[PDB]
């Protein structure tokens, strides 16, 4: 049943347990930056507007897309895949 | 091995036994369990059933079975005449020789 | 393709057009024997052709779900405008507008005057068939777009009073002159207040259906005679296995 | 070097195996993580149930089956996550929905092969395999169907290996489903010729025991599962603890099964006493065996007073002495309310174990130094068969709920032959019970 | 895993679906922005049953909103939780049906239903394991009772193996706002009894009576009725969405509630409903829940359950409770009412337990019962149908759009035969 992060942003090649641990230990998936409640009053508190607009007509009408896209992090696969030792020790687990 | 002959013609039919008996059961269908205290609500039974292993389990004043106990309900000429009530008709039944001794 | 090759085209591959039309179906009335797949498929289209004009003889026009629309224009002249899915199959057919309608009237039923549906009810009753098999048969034949998408394959689909030709991709049609003059004689048909508003409950449907053009396409057989023959044949069916046994000799006579 | 493989199928089997394995882990000292209890501190007694993995932890010799992902996923989430092998908790994708035909012909076929893979993967490891234990809920679709398929396949795959069944038939009058007689009789047919020993575990009797003894007016499934786990532990402790008189798993069929057809039997336990009044009585072996033979303490809803006794197997764990057991047995034999069949002069097989019963935190029982678990074969068991037969005949007369089973690939004549099999099973018991 | 999709159509269907999705979002902790804020872990484990996951971490109901008039959906979009519904699933016409079954089933339904079939196919194929479909609509409306039934027929013939559920609003003869209710209601029932696997009827007048008598509030509104219907709807799938002592899905209910294929009409109810000035005096215990469950006034339909005999019933208990008291009460209430329970089936009540009570509550029960007392409403609808059909009233509207009186005769014949064979088992004796 529904480990959250796997489906929307597809995870790369790794063990299922490892990716599940990474996407559960990650931040978000909680906390209200917007402070709404499921009961249904903060909806009329809030405005429901997306701040990614500009203008149009008489020149160009496509408009830039939403922030659902990475940035700066454009960086090749061999970089993530192949590093020598700068990782967590797979079998450290202090006793 | 096998041997060829005229008499092997018209092979014999299959004759299994006709039918086994349908059943035979000597226990009554409704056997009240011995210690079944699932049944003592609104009854003068101190949290135990008959516990005597009786097939019948005779019931006295209270019992546990009613047709329309909880949601039952969906004439001027008709009424209650002389002794239809429980406490009317101050009369008594007839006598029997009795046994006692057993 | 003279409306008969289409039947052969539909039948010879079952996998491409699966449905109940590919095999024979029992008749609703036991007095009628079943028909083979090609025969029943032709009979249905005969009855539908008869059904179309009878509704069209009135002020109310009829259309198909995805194959054209038998309409008429009032200034009365019919044109049989096609459907959007059938229009997509046509490539070099000019999209010339025939009926003048404004932006308010968008659906093909709205821009029409008396648009109908060609219900499978009367068709099934007339042919003594089920409603589902007629509906499946119509859906099987209405897939003439796949045949039309292929190059060539000229079609002149008649099914009665209309005469429609299909070129490589062009569409052109002709109509019966007598039927055309019939529309332009007595057309009380348009308005509704002519009737005294009393016979809607006085007249039963059977009386209306008895005088209708339907149910007269096929001859009505003797129900008792055909049942007598079938029962007699079924008697010979099961017990004619043996001929040797006599138990009644009659040597001399 | 002696191993028993436990098979858990269905929600009831899973929820009783949970308590059984918690009891085993606590009794052997293994933590829920699967390790020895931390760095605080082996007798090689855990080998009956557990196996050394070669580095640290132990792995139970169990397999869990279900088609409902909910229970298995929640088990995986639970605190026993690190104990079981990840691919030993086999789960399905769609429930059988209380339909025997679904779980016997449609859905269980795609999972029985994988279950067989896992079961032989467990069986080839052990060298002294004693037998198998199977737990299932009869009144359930997937439970009964998958139990039937597993028993049928295991029989042909293994042959002479013994199998023990702890089934739960529906109670006489109180239950939770409306179609349970159907799959009940079908599973009865399936198991009659395929299981070697069947032990009856009706829930109504256990509710009665809890209400009368533990003084709990709000009992749930946990108490019943704990009682069943105690019964299993008492049965098995002879295979892994030293005792004055040992009985092996092969030494139950050879003493409680007079004929191959008749192997249905019911169990009892004593003492079952709440701590508020637990040991304000002496708990001598005499009174605990008297309470065990008391008819009101039957773990199945049956009255042994209505029939003859075939054979009895009772095992004492604690500090019992053989002379006291002999005295108690002599007293029971002299008692007249209990009568044995004529062709069985001696009918008791006794085993003694020196391991006192273990207590689980949050439980209801009390820390005894003496206990007894008794399993008896008697002709009185036919009453539950009769009352179950009467229930089925009512619905089957009007073709009630039959289209649900026919539409799932089952032939029409299955019901008739199942009824005939129940009739023959009843045929056996009354014929053997009469005096010659 | 075993997720269901939601299909809603018509004004009443959209109104029901809005409140149902509001309740679902509240109980799974979904804000109107679609951000999960559940207080536990297992409010998210089974959230995929109704909520699809998209990029950006937001959740979305897999629901299809549809109608011939955009008037209802533009209003529901501007309401609370209106951003959850997705305009890509919104399919609309421009004419409407005008409370006509012919228009909503033949002319506008057929030409427009291809797109909604496409979107339903897309959603079903996207789903991994489809448990089934559920649909909410009304039988007194033109577009609803026609187009929903046609869509039901299409999706049924496309997925015969999948289960089907509907929440139908049967018109009532006392408070009737439409003069053509018998026609379209009978026409829709004819196809519904043939196609739907499970049907649960809802009566507005019964809702009025319940709201005015039990809750004792002075000003009822459609919001409260929608809330009650939504709570009853979620009570069925509580066991499917959460762990419990006895899990039970929609497939298990059908096997335990359908003796014969044609008898698939149920009446529902919810407990506990108490006036806000009295629950300080009431005690929330299993016996109270069972008695309010079996009270006739609590039923969601105008049919009196004590006018017939219960063929079978199902009870869905919510909250951490033992199987002890539930099954005790079931056995006691069955033994004490042998007159109202048919005798050739023993123990005709099914009980299931789940550990999630509604937010702010400790215990709750949803009741689904199959009783022979539903035939009364069918008889009263039929009597109006024949009386208003004998004079051929308002049939010109229907016969001007493809239908004839043979369809009406076939529909009324099937309904009467259904009533006859439905009351046949009431008098049956072992
Ligand atoms: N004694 C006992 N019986 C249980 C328990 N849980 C379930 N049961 C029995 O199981 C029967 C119903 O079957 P379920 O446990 O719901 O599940 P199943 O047997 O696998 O069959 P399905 O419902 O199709 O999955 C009930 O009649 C109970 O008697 C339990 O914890 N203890
Ligand atoms: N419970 C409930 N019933 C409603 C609501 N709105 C309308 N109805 C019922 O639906 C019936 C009218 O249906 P209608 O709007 O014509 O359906 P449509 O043609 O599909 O849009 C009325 O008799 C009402 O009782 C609502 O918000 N809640
Ligand atoms: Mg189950």
């Amino acid at each position: 049943g529904y480990i959250p992060g796997l489906k929307p942003n597809n995870h790369y090649g790794a063990s299922y347990g490892e990716i599940a641990k990474n996407c559960l230990s990650n931040p978000k998936v909680a906390q209200n930056p917007f402070k709404l409640a499921s009961t249904g009053f903060n909806y009329q508190r809030h405005d429901f507007r997306d701040p990614s607009l500009t203008a149009t007509t008489h020149k160009f009408g496509a408009q830039t897309l939403l922030k659902n896209h990475p940035s700066i992090d454009q960086k090749s696969n061999q970089w993530q895949s192949q590093t020598h030792d700068s990782f967590r020790n797979p079998l450290h687990k202090p006793n | 091995m096998e041997e060829e002959s005229i008499y092997n013609l018209i092979p014999k039919e299959y004759v299994p036994p006709p039918k086994e008996r349908r059943y035979r059961s000597q226990y009554p269908n409704d056997l009240p369990p011995t210690g079944s205290t699932f049944i003592n609500h609104t009854t003068s039974r101190p949290g135990v059933a008959n516990l005597a292993g009786d097939f019948e389990l005779s019931k006295g004043p209270h019992s546990h079975k009613d047709f329309c106990s909880t949601f039952g309900r969906v004439s001027t000429s008709d009424f209650r005449k002389k002794n239809t009530g429980t406490m009317g008709s101050n009369k008594l039944p007839i006598i029997k020789p009795f046994k006692y001794a057993d | 393709m003279n409306l008969d090759s289409i039947f052969e085209w539909i039948l010879k591959q079952p996998i491409n057009y699966p449905g109940k039309h590919q095999d024979s179906q029992p008749r609703t009335n036991p007095a009628y024997k079943p028909l083979e797949a090609k025969a029943q498929f032709h009979i249905i289209f005969k009855a539908t052709g008869e059904y179309i004009r009878e509704k069209m003889l009135d002020g109310k026009g009829v259309n198909m779900r995805d194959f054209g629309a038998f309409t008429f224009e009032i200034f009365i002249r019919p044109c049989f405008v096609p459907d959007k899915k059938f229009r997509y199959s046509l490539a070099r057919y000019a999209g010339k507008e025939e009926i003048s309608a404004p932006k308010s009237q968008h659906s093909i039923y709205q821009k029409g005057f008396g648009m109908m549906f060609c219900n499978a009810g009367p068709i099934a009753a007339s042919c003594y068939l089920g409603k589902d098999v007629v509906s499946s048969a119509h859906n099987a034949f209405i897939q003439a777009v796949s045949d039309l998408t292929t190059l060539g394959h000229g079609l002149n689909i008649d099914f009665g009073f209309v005469k429609v030709y299909v070129q490589d991709r062009d569409l052109r049609y002709s109509y019966n002159q007598n039927f055309a003059n019939t529309l332009n004689n007595n057309f009380y048909r348009l308005r509704k207040s002519d009737t005294p508003t009393s016979e809607h409950w006085n007249t039963t449907y059977e009386s209306k259906w008895a005088k209708s053009s339907l149910n007269s396409l096929l001859k009505r057989p003797n129900s008792n005679q055909v049942r007598n023959y079938y029962e007699k044949t079924l008697a010979l069916k099961i017990m004619s296995l043996d001929l040797s046994t006599a138990e009644q000799t009659n040597y001399s006579r | 070097m002696r191993e028993v493989i436990s098979i858990h199928v269905g929600q009831g089997g899973i929820q009783v195996g949970n308590a059984c394995w918690e009891l085993f882990c606590l009794e052997h000292g293994i933590q829920p993580d699967g390790q020895m209890p931390s760095d605080r501190t082996g007798d090689d007694a855990f080998n009956t149930f557990f196996s050394e993995t070669g580095a640290g932890k132990h792995v139970p010799r169990a397999v869990f089956l279900d088609l409902e992902p909910t229970v298995i996923d929640e088990v995986r989430t639970g605190t026993y996550r690190q104990l079981f092998h990840p691919e030993q908790l086999i789960s399905g994708k769609e429930d059988a929905a209380n339909n025997f035909a679904r779980g016997h012909y449609t859905i269980g076929k795609e999972i029985v092969d994988l279950c067989l893979d896992r079961i032989r993967k467990l069986a080839d490891n052990c060298t002294g395999l004693q037998g198998f234990l199977v737990f299932n809920s009869v009144g359930g679709g997937t439970g009964s169907g998958l139990g039937s398929l597993l028993l049928e396949r295991l029989s042909v795959d293994y042959g002479k290996k013994s199998k023990l069944g702890f089934t739960i038939y529906p109670s006489p009058q109180v239950s939770t489903a409306v179609v349970e007689p159907y799959n009940s009789i079908l599973s009865t047919h399936s198991l009659l010729e395929h299981t070697d020993v069947a032990v009856m575990l009706d829930n109504e009797a256990i509710y009665d025991i809890c209400r009368r003894n533990l003084d709990i007016e709000r009992p749930t499934y946990t108490n019943l599962n704990r009682l069943i786990a105690q019964v299993i532990s008492s049965l098995t402790a002879s295979l892994r603890f030293d005792g004055a008189l040992n009985v092996d798993i092969t030494e139950f069929q050879t003493n409680l099964v007079p004929y191959p057809r008749i192997h249905f039997m019911l169990s009892s336990y004593a003492p079952i006493i709440s701590a508020e009044k637990a040991y304000h009585e002496q708990l001598s072996v005499a009174e605990i065996t008297n309470s065990a033979f008391e008819p009101a303490n039957m773990m199945a809803k049956c009255d042994p007073r209505h029939g003859k006794y075939m054979a009895c197997s009772m095992m004492y764990r604690g500090d019992v002495v053989p002379k006291d057991v002999n005295a108690s047995i002599a007293t029971i034999k002299t008692k007249r309310t209990i009568q044995f069949v004529d062709w069985c002069p001696t009918g008791f097989k006794v085993g003694i174990n020196y391991q006192p019963p273990t207590v689980v935190p949050g439980g209801d029982l009390a820390k005894v130094m003496r206990a007894v678990c008794m399993i008896s074969n008697s002709t009185a068991i036919a009453e539950v068969f009769s009352r179950l037969d009467h229930k089925f005949d009512l619905m089957y007369a009007k073709r009630a709920f039959v289209h649900w089973y026919v539409g799932e690939g089952m032939e029409e004549g299955e019901f008739s032959e199942a009824r005939e099999d129940l009739a023959a099973l009843e045929k056996d018991y009354e014929e053997v019970g009469i005096e010659t | 895993m075993r997720e269901i999709v939601h299909i809603q159509g018509g004004q009443c269907g959209n109104q029901i679906g809005a409140k149902f999705w509001e309740v679902i979002s509240d109980e799974h902790g979904i804000d109107p922005t679609g951000t999960y804020h559940g207080d536990s872990d297992l409010q998210l484990e089974r959230i995929n049953v109704y909520y699809n996951e998209a990029t950006g971490g937001r959740y979305v109901p897999r629901a299809i909103l549809m109608d011939l008039e955009p008037g209802t959906m533009d209003s529901v979009r501007a309401g609370p939780f209106g951003q959850l519904f997705r305009p890509d699933n919104f399919v609309f016409g421009q004419t409407g049906a005008g409370n006509n079954w012919a228009k909503g089933h033949y002319t506008e339904g057929a030409e427009l239903i291809d797109s909604v079939l496409d979107v339903v196919r897309k959603e079903a194929e996207g789903c991994d394991c489809l448990q089934g479909f559920q649909i909410t609509h009304s039988l007194g409306g033109g577009t609803g009772s026609g187009m929903g039934t046609l869509l039901i027929s299409k999706v049924r013939e496309e997925y015969p193996d999948r289960i089907m559920e509907t929440f139908s609003v049967v018109p009532s003869p006392k408070v009737s706002d439409t003069v053509v209710e018998p026609y379209n209601a009978t026409l829709s029932v004819h196809q519904l009894v043939e196609n739907a696997d499970e049907c649960m009827v809802i009566d507005n007048e019964a809702l009025y009576d319940i709201c005015f008598r039990t809750l004792k509030l002075t000003t009822p509104t459609y919001g409260d009725l929608n809330h009650l219907v939504s709570a009853a709807m979620s009570g069925v799938t509580c066991c499917l969405r959460f762990p419990g002592q006895l899990n039970s899905d929609l497939r298990k209910l059908a096997v335990n509630l359908i003796p014969f294929p044609r008898l698939h009409f149920f009446m529902i109810g919810f407990a506990p409903l108490t006036s806000r000035g009295s629950q300080q005096y009431r005690a929330l215990t299993v016996p109270e829940l069972t008695q309010q469950m079996f009270d006739a006034k609590n039923m969601m339909c105008a049919a009196d359950p004590r006018h017939g005999r219960y063929l079978t019933a199902s009870a869905l208990f919510r909250g951490r409770m033992s199987t002890k008291e539930v099954d005790e009460q079931m056995l006691n209430v069955q033994n004490k009412n042998s007159s109202y329970f048919v005798e050739w089936i023993p123990n005709n009540i099914k009980s299931s337990i789940c550990d999630i009570p509604p937010k702010g509550l400790k215990m709750a029960v949803t009741f689904v019962g199959n009783s022979t007392a539903i035939q009364e409403m069918f008889k009263r609808v039929a009597e109006q149908f024949t009386a208003m059909f004998r004079r051929k009233a308002f049939l010109h509207w229907y016969t001007g759009e493809g239908m004839d009186e043979m369809e009406f005769t076939e529909a009324e014949s099937n309904m009467n035969d259904l009533v006859s064979e439905y009351q046949q088992y009431q008098d049956a004796t072992a």
